[PDB]
């Protein structure tokens, strides 16, 4: 539990948010 | 010039609905500036419900 | 912009020009058919690609052909 | 055209009702159903015996065998 | 069965066959369908520098031109025929 | 027997099935007076059930563990009634229909407006072609041998 | 009358009569020789 | 060429949301990027394969890692028939306490998922025993994942970019792939079976630290090099051998016994070692066929060119085909997908009937998932094989350089080909459906003895030729004095005849009328799916309705409402249509596999033999009967470990049904609707302040076909997998 409680929110909340924000700026750039 | 009226010609234009079929010559335009002067009539319409088309002398063969 | 092309089997009957909803096409003088005119496509940036023109065309194998291509706000028909 | 077509439709409905009343008269357990409506199942269609299809003539009560109807004509 | 005798007799005959009885035929056929080509041109001629035929190895002072590749090829068939005969005799199969 | 089956005439599950079936109908039979129309009808089904089971037994049908007849279509001569024979009959009739159908399209193909006899049957013409079907194997083989059956 | 005979020959009308006749024939063969699985 | 789709300025300049969608969808179609060359095309593909290898290795590495870290492998290997194998731990903060309890299974200390992939049986059979064994395996695959990315990057650098001419050296790649990729790998795999896997099965522990000091066989390599090869088969494991113990353990390393290890119900390891050694020898010899740098070998082009029948019935035979194939990557991938699709089905058919992994035969849910997983993978792969045949015909086919050869002659008689597939599909559909409907009516009317129930005599005769005695046909290996029986009596036939006549395994199951009907259903599906696909490929270049179709490419929305209407006229649309038919077909085959096995496992094949001859039987006694535990995975009274599958089961129904929206409603309806939302957005205060950077537009015609197809396929698969797993695992067959 000491690691799943770290990686599950990281890969399921932080990484997708950081990825979705990254891709939003690349696709919108000109 | 061209095949006579009422000639029975086989169609050799590949993209034609009547390709390899036969139709009847309606008229041949005698103006030598006419690229496709052979008017041909067919007994079945194509997908556009059209029954006649103009062809080149090299696209038509009397049979 | 979509590409529109005319082929020399055109009999110059004008039916595509009348069908066009954005004035892409016009008749121009030609010596190749009895009607002594052929179609032309000088304004394809307004072309939306409805293909009303192909529906109008009488030639066994279309004399006017529309190749849908790069979309713009004109080809997509957007009013916003 | 729509006026005479309406007459056509009314003709069809009356013919439809004719058959409904005719089957109640000729191929039904309505007379038996009047004596015991809580138990006897309304039936007004009977299939001929062919290719095993008699099994659709069900034991609906009233000494009758037929298809149970749900149009409600008996209650009418 | 003596393994060395079987192996060296098989390889001997295979090498003998490839040098004296089958040599012309094998060479004729290789000349007939020669190097692999892509679009009318050998792989090397098309730029596949790693497809260069090693003429250095193919050279031989043997009278008919029997070279080191022929020894590997016919010598391999001999060892395969030999070990087929040895293993097949090692079992006690009954048909 | 073939495919581990046994003749339906020797099969215990086949016999059980007939028995359970008649018992089913008799449960309904006992609801009605013996002269009544339902009694006669259920009895008619019962006799037909009995005729059917004896008939399948006497025709040589093989049965599986399920007690049901299983058809042997392999060619085996004890079972030609299960495929070869009704199949020859099907092909004979099917070819008759198609040969007659082609006769009519050919008969009208050179007419003035041919699609007119395709939506409005020329029944007189059809009564004259309907019996060409009787000999379609000979007629179709003959049109083949002399270039008339297929176009080039 | 000849107009009526033409209508009676139209595809749908000729089809129901043809298939009605067919259905009657197949039904009566099945009433006379029911439950035929072989042949 | 300045925003998102850097490879398509045509799309970069699209002002609508369409730009983003199509940028994603076309990223891997290298041929259609701005300014591709032949070289760049090969080079991108080549590096893309290294990335695909890297993902494959990375994925396997995680599976190993998660089993070692969170699974019960060490308890499974000590009692393989009484431990549900664990896939990985679950950590979901949405769970309520009853979900935490229900999912706590195996020997685990918390909620876990049970693995239906079969990796425990696989890894155990080949020698893995300890969590450490698994860890260093994962690390090694992680290293391979990294190396694969290094080479991928490397070969995209100008110093290391391979030339087109190298990618087209066909003779050299074949020699190396046959003898090396296939042969040496098979030889090496036999080396692993002999050195590690077989000692593992005999209760010995051979690892890198000790494998140099232990002999795989007491006689060493002596017998190998002297030709006395029989010595290696001498003292095989007892038929009473207990796997992973020395009880009844022999010393043979290479055997030919046929049949099954009686306790594990899977193939003998010493048979599988002999198999990999034998085919290796064949691959190693076969990989010497083609000419490279040494002046011997064949020219594939010359071989093709020679194969023309004198008499002309194939025109110019195979002339030109070397460069047609060697210059078209869609041709190559078509052959690759076609071949891989056949052998993926082969894998599914052979693994369920001749399992290689100890204690997988009795893990019913695993066998069900494995068969179903590969038959669906195989189906998709087969549709791709024809889709790239179509793409070949449009992008790559040169009519003049193929003039009159076997490939051109296919186009010449496409109407003959297509109309006979049409005929075969019509025949199979009318009669298969007609026969089921007849039987249903007979059941409906209480007269099941009036069914048409044709015996699958041809297949039963084949099972008898294989030695099965169920049918009394007494042929070949079922005979008593056939030379076939006599020749193999001394070798593999004792173990084979035993296995084939044991009617509680899956080797050549007994078949009756139910197996007949659904096999013609299956032949219907194969014929109809290929009809769509062959018609799609052969008309891709042109039809009478669109004789210039090749000028429009593989996928285009249509050709407009003129000439009578032309929706779904492209080769891409024929693919799209065929996916429905492939999903149909695999559905039929997997329904059949599952229902035949679940009634086998339950001990009453007669439920299938009787209920399968009519379609109400399938609906009621297969789907409805086997849904009762699944739909109760949660109910007003609580939930259990079947809760996930109950939820995914409905999820699958929902995704599938959402697909119907994109498939049935078409674009124009939605474009006009979106316009009123553009208006509404530009007229709503506060929201007026916010503006989109991409103009909202309805999806494209083709796009919607795809989105609908994807929803349909996804829900199709998730619905059936949830049902398959829950129904089988809720009872264990
Ligand atoms: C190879 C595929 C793979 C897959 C599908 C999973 C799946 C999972 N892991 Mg796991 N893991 C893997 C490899 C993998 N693992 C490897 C190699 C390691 C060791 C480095 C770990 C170490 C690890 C830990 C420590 C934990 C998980 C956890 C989890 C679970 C939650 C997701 C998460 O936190 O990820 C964690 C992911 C990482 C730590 C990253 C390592 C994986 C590689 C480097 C990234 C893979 C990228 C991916 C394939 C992109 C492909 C798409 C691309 C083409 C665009 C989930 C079941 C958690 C768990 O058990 O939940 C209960 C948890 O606590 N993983
Ligand atoms: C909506 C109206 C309706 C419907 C659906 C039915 C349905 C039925 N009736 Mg019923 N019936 C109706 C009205 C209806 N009836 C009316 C109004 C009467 C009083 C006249 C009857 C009197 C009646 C009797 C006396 C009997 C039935 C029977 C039946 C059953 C079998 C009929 C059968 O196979 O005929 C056989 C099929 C045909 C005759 C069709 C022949 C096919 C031809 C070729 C079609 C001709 C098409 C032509 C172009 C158009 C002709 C139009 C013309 C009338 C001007 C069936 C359930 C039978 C029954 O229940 O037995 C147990 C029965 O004996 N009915
Ligand atoms: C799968 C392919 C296949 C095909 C095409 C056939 C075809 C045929 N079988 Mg059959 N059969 C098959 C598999 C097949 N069988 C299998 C696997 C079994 C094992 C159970 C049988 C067992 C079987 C029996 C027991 C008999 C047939 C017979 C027949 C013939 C049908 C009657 C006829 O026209 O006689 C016309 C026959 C000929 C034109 C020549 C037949 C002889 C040559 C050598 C063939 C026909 C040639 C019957 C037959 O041959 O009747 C004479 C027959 O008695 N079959
Ligand atoms: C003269 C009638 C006739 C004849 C001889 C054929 C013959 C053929 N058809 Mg065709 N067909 C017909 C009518 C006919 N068809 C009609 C009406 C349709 C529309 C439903 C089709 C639709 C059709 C398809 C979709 C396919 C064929 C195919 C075929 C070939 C293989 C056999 C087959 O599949 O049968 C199939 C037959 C049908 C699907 C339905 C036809 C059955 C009708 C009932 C018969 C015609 C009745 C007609 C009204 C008779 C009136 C005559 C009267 C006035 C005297 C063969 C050339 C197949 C092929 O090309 O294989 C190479 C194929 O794929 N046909
Ligand atoms: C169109 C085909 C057809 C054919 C060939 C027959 C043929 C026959 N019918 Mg039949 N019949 C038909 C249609 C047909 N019928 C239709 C549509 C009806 C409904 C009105 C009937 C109602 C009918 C009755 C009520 C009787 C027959 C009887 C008979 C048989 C006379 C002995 C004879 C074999 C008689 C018979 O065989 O006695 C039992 C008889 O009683 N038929
Ligand atoms: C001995 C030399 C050698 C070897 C080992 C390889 C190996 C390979 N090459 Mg090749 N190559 C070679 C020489 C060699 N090459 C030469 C000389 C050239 C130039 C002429 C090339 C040019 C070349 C190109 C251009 C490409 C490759 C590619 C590949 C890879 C194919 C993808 C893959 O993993 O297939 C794995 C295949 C197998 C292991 C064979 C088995 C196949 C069967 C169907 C599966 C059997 C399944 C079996 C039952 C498994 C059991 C189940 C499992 C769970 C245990 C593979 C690594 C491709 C690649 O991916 O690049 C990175 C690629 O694009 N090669
Ligand atoms: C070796 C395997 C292989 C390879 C290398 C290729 C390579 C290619 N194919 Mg091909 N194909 C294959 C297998 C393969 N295919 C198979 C198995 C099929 C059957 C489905 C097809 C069907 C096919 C078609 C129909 C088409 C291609 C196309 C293409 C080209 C570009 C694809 C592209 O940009 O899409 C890139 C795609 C993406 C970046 C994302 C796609 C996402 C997919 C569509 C949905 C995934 C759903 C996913 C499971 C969601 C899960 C949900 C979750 C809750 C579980 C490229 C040349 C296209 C082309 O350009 O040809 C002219 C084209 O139209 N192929
Ligand atoms: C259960 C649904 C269903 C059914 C029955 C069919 C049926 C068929 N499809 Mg289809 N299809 C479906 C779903 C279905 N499809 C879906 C979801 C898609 C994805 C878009 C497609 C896409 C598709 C394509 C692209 C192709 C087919 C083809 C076919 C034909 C296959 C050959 C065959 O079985 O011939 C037998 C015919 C049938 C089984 C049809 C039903 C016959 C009926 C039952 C007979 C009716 C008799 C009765 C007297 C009628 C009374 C009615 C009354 C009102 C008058 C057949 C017409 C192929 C084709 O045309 O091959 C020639 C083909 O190319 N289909
Ligand atoms: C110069 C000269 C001479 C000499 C020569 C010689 C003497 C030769 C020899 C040679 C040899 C002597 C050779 C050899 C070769 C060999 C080889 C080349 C081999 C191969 C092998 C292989 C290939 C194998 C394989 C395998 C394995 C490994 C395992 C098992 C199986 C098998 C078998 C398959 C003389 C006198 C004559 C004359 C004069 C001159
Ligand atoms: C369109 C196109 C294409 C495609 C194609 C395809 C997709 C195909 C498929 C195909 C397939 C998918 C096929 C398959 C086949 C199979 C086979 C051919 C098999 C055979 C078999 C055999 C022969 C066997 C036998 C046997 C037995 C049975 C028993 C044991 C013994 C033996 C082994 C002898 C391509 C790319 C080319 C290109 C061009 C275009
Ligand atoms: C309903 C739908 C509409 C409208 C739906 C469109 C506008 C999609 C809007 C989707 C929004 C943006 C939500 C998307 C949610 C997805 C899960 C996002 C996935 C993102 C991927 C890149 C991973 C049309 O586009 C129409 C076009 C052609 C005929 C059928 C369709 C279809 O019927």
């Amino acid at each position: 539990i000491n690691l799943p409680s770290l990686f599950v929110p990281l890969v399921g909340l932080l990484f997708p948010a950081v990825a979705m924000a990254s891709l939003f700026l690349h696709v919108e750039k000109r | 010039i061209g095949p006579k009226r009422g000639a029975k010609v086989k169609i050799l234009r590949q993209e034609s609905y009547w390709y390899k079929g036969t139709g009847s010559v309606v008229a041949v335009d005698q103006d030598p500036n006419t690229r496709y002067p052979v008017v041909v009539r067919f007994n079945k319409v194509n997908y556009a419900n059209v029954s006649t088309n103009n062809y080149a002398l090299d696209e038509v063969e009397e049979v | 912009s979509h590409s529109v092309k005319i082929y020399d089997t055109c009999i110059g009957c004008t039916q595509c020009v009348r069908a066009c909803p954005t004035d892409v096409l016009e008749m121009i003088p030609w010596g190749g058919c009895k009607a002594k005119q052929i179609a032309s496509a000088p304004r394809t940036e307004d072309c939306v690609g409805c293909k009303r023109c192909e529906s109008a065309c009488p030639t066994d194998f279309l004399s006017v052909r529309v190749y849908l291509w790069h979309e713009t706000t004109r080809s997509m028909g957007l009013a916003y | 055209k729509v006026f005479s077509a309406h007459f056509g439709q009314l003709s069809i409905i009356f013919l439809w009702l004719s058959g409904m009343y005719f089957h109640g008269a000729r191929f039904s357990n309505y007379e038996a159903w009047l004596n015991d409506p809580t138990h006897i199942r309304p039936s007004a269609q009977v299939v001929w015996p062919i290719v095993g299809q008699e099994i659709l003539n069900g034991d609906v009560g009233g000494g009758f065998r037929g298809i149970q109807i749900t149009s409600g004509f008996f209650q009418i | 069965l003596n393994p060395s005798l079987v192996i060296s007799l098989s390889t001997g005959l295979s090498l003998f066959l490839g040098r004296f009885v089958f040599f012309n035929f094998q060479r004729e056929n290789v000349a007939k369908q020669g190097l692999p080509e892509q679009n009318g041109v050998t792989h090397f001629e098309a730029g596949d520098t790693r497809a260069k035929e090693y003429v250095s190895l193919l050279k031989s002072n043997d009278p008919v031109g029997f070279n080191i590749v022929d020894v590997l090829a016919w010598g391999s068939i001999g060892h395969i025929v030999a070990y087929y005969i040895l293993a097949t005799s090692s079992n006690g199969y009954d048909p | 027997d073939i495919a581990g089956l046994t003749p339906c005439k020797d099969s215990k599950q086949f016999a059980k099935r007939e028995k359970q079936s008649i018992k089913k109908l008799e449960s309904s039979l006992k609801l009605y007076a013996p002269d009544s129309a339902p009694a006669l009808a259920i009895n008619a089904t019962i006799e037909k059930t009995k005729r059917r089971f004896d008939n399948y037994g006497k025709q040589g049908l093989l049965c599986g563990a399920d007690g049901l007849p299983h058809l042997i279509v392999s060619g085996d001569q004890r079972h030609w009634g299960e495929f070869i024979t009704p199949g020859i009959l099907f092909l004979y009739i099917a070819g008759w229909i198609g040969w007659v159908g082609r006769s009519y399209l050919i008969a009208i193909r050179d007419d003035k407006k041919p699609t007119q006899k395709e939506i409005i049957i020329d029944v007189p013409l059809a009564t004259r072609l309907v019996f060409r079907g009787f000999s379609w194997p000979i007629a179709a083989y003959r049109e083949l041998l002399n270039g008339e059956l297929v176009a080039k | 009358m000849r107009d009526l005979k033409t209508y009676l020959s139209v595809a749908p009308v000729a089809s129901t009569l043809w298939f009605a006749a067919l259905a009657g024939l197949l039904i009566e063969i099945n009433r006379f020789f029911p439950d035929a699985l072989t042949f | 060429a300045l925003r998102f789709p850097r490879f398509s300025q045509g799309l970069a300049q699209d002002p609508t949301t369409r730009r983003i969608w199509f940028g994603i969808a076309t990223a891997h179609d290298f041929e259609s990027h701005d300014d591709i060359t032949e070289g760049r095309l090969y080079q991108n593909i080549f590096a893309s394969h290294f990335g695909q290898l890297a993902i494959i290795f990375l994925w396997t590495s995680g599976n190993l890692f998660h089993v070692a870290w969170q699974g019960n492998f060490e308890a499974w290997v000590q009692d393989p028939l009484h431990v549900r194998p664990i896939a990985h731990a679950i950590w979901d903060p949405h769970f309520g306490q009853p979900a935490v309890e229900a999912f706590t299974r195996g020997g685990a200390l918390g909620p876990v998922n049970i693995a239906y992939s079969g990796v425990y049986q696989w890894w155990y059979t080949i020698g893995l025993r300890t969590n450490e064994d698994l860890y260093t395996g994962a690390i090694f695959l992680l290293f391979l994942s990294f190396i694969s990315l290094l080479a991928g990057w490397l070969h995209l650098q100008p110093k290391w970019k391979p030339s087109v001419s190298w990618f087209k050296n066909a003779e050299s790649r074949l020699n190396h792939h046959l003898s090396g990729l296939f042969g040496v790998s098979s030889l090496a795999w036999a080396g692993h079976l002999v050195h590690v896997a077989i000692p593992g099965s005999r209760g010995e522990y051979v690892r890198w630290n000790n494998f140099l000091s232990v002999l795989p066989h007491p006689q060493g390599l002596g017998p190998l090099f002297t030709g006395q090869w029989n010595l290696y088969a001498q003292n095989p494991d007892s038929s009473n051998h207990l796997f992973s113990t020395s009880q009844g353990a022999g010393t043979a390393i290479l055997t030919l016994l046929g049949g099954f290890h009686p306790q594990t119900q899977s193939l003998w390891l010493t048979d599988m070692a002999h198999h990999h050694l034998a085919i290796a020898i064949l691959f190693l010899i076969g990989g010497h066929m083609y000419r490279t740098n040494f002046g011997i070998g064949h020219s594939i082009k010359y071989i093709l060119e020679a194969h023309i029948p004198p008499g002309g019935r194939l025109g110019r035979g195979h002339k030109g085909l070397y460069d047609t194939i060697n210059n078209s990557i869609h041709f190559q991938l078509g052959l690759a997908l076609a071949s891989l699709g056949v052998i993926t089905s082969l894998v599914a058919q052979h693994m369920y009937s001749l399992p290689a992994y100890a204690f997988i035969a009795q893990d019913f849910t695993t066998q069900a998932a494995l068969y179903t997983h590969h038959q669906y993978i195989a189906g998709f792969i087969m549709t791709g094989a024809f889709a790239h045949g179509a793409i070949f015909f449009i992008r790559d086919y040169n009519p003049e350089q193929n003039a009159d050869n076997v490939l051109a002659r296919m186009l010449e008689h496409k109407e003959a080909i297509i109309s006979h597939l049409s005929w075969a599909s019509l025949f199979l559909g009318f009669h298969t459906l007609g026969l089921y409907v007849h039987n249903d009516v007979m059941l409906a009317f209480g007269t099941p003895e009036k069914q048409i129930l044709i015996e699958p005599i041809f297949a039963q005769w084949i099972q008898s030729a294989h030695g099965k005695t169920s049918y009394g046909f007494d042929v070949l290996l079922s005979s008593t004095n056939s030379p076939a029986l006599n020749a193999g009596r001394s070798i593999w036939l004792p173990g084979w005849l035993n296995a084939i006549n044991e009617n509680s395994n899956s080797l050549f199951l007994t078949i009756g009328p139910g197996d007949f009907l659904v096999h013609h259903a299956i032949a219907l599906g194969l014929h109809t799916t290929t009809l769509i696909l062959v018609k799609g490929a052969l008309d891709a270049r042109g039809s009478k309705l669109m004789p210039d179709k090749k000028d429009f490419g593989y996928s285009f929305p249509c050709d407009g409402p003129g000439r009578g209407g032309t929706c779904d006229i492209s080769a891409w649309d024929a693919f799209y249509l065929a996916v429905f038919w492939m999903l149909n077909t695999i559905g039929w085959v997997t329904f059949y596999w599952h229902w035949k096995h679940i009634t086998l496992w339950q001990g009453n094949v007669s439920q299938f033999n009787e209920s399968s001859t009519y379609l109400m039987g399938w609906l009621r006694d297969y789907l409805w009967l086997n849904s009762s535990q699944l739909i109760n995975g949660y109910n007003p009274f609580g939930m259990n470990s079947l809760s996930v599958w109950a939820w995914m089961f409905l999820f699958g129904h929902l995704v599938w049904a959402t697909g119907f929206m994109f498939l049935i409603s078409w674009r124009g309806y939605w474009q006009e609707l979106i316009e009123t939302l553009a208006w509404a957005h530009e007229r709503t205060p506060l929201a007026n302040l916010i503006r989109w950077r991409d103009k909202p537009v309805a999806l494209s015609i083709v796009q919607a076909r795809l989105v609908g197809l994807v929803h349909f396929s996804v829900g199709y698969i998730f619905t059936y997998a949830a049902f398959l797993i829950a129904s089988t695992s809720g009872k264990f067959g």
